[PDB]
């Protein structure tokens, strides 16, 4: 998964 | 009269939208109805580095870790933060923290935490270079 992403 | 969840969902889409503002105010909506989610927060934060807005985003980051004291994003983002406010040391402590956390949790980022990193430290020695 990328990590600057929402949830 | 949607539901906090509702309104976690349209922000994110209004993220993939690049609209960050109206994100932003949704996950307050969000908030506004459940304050106790860290995502909420992490989410707006992410909203208010898009906007420029540094200040804005650490202050969600700080809420967010008090709901959740191993969230990965809001280690990740708050060292994100610093970077921006030239707070060097402590940004790429946060991201150390998040590549620990991230580790620990045994959670999958690729490469994305240590080359964060690199830019940190990077921008941190640019900064020595800068001043002599």
């Amino acid at each position: 998964n990328p990590i600057s992403d929402v949830d | 009269s949607p539901s906090a969840q509702e309104l976690k969902e349209q922000g994110n889409r209004l993220f993939v939208g690049r609209k960050y503002p109206e994100a932003a105010a949704c996950y307050g909506r969000a908030i506004t109805r459940n304050p106790l989610v860290a995502v909420y927060y992490t989410n707006r934060a992410l909203c208010y580095l898009k906007m420029q807005q540094p200040e804005q985003a650490l202050a969600d980051c700080r809420r967010a870790l008090e709901l959740d004291g191993q969230s990965v994003k809001a280690h990740f983002f708050l060292g994100q933060c610093q970077l921006e406010m030239e707070s060097y040391d402590e940004a790429i402590a946060n991201l150390q923290r998040a590549y620990s956390l991230a580790k620990e949790q045994r959670l999958n980022f690729g490469d994305d935490i240590p080359s964060a990193l690199r830019i940190a430290k990077k921008k941190r020695w640019n900064s020595i270079e800068e001043r002599r």
